[PDB]
């Protein structure tokens, strides 16, 4: 939206099944985001897993 | 410590400190000279 605060990348997690596509980052404040890596648009952040 | 204090303060919203967010603003332009900075200081030690 408009509010955009930075939180610590607290663990990262990354697997064979899940592929190269998905990478699960958790946070300070409890939130957990997703990063998928594109060739497009240098990343995205997809999900929002407990917002 | 008052640097990454006044962050997680922020964090929390809850309060903030009065006249401390003058040194949280340039904080970041303190993180880049400190760095800067040492560039310098190290290679005087190692040139002494």
């Amino acid at each position: 939206g408009e509010n955009e605060e930075i939180i610590g990348g607290t663990a990262l997690e990354y697997n064979v099944e899940a592929g190269p596509s998905k990478f699960l980052i958790g946070t300070e404040s409890g939130s957990i985001l997703t990063a998928n890596k594109k060739l497009k648009k240098p990343v995205e952040i997809t999900t929002r897993y407990g917002l | 410590r008052l640097l990454k204090e006044v962050k997680y303060f922020l964090l929390l919203r809850l309060e903030v400190p009065t006249t401390a967010k003058d040194i949280y603003t340039k904080a970041e332009t303190y993180r880049t000279q400190i760095v800067a900075l040492d560039m310098i200081v190290d290679n005087y030690n190692h040139i002494k």
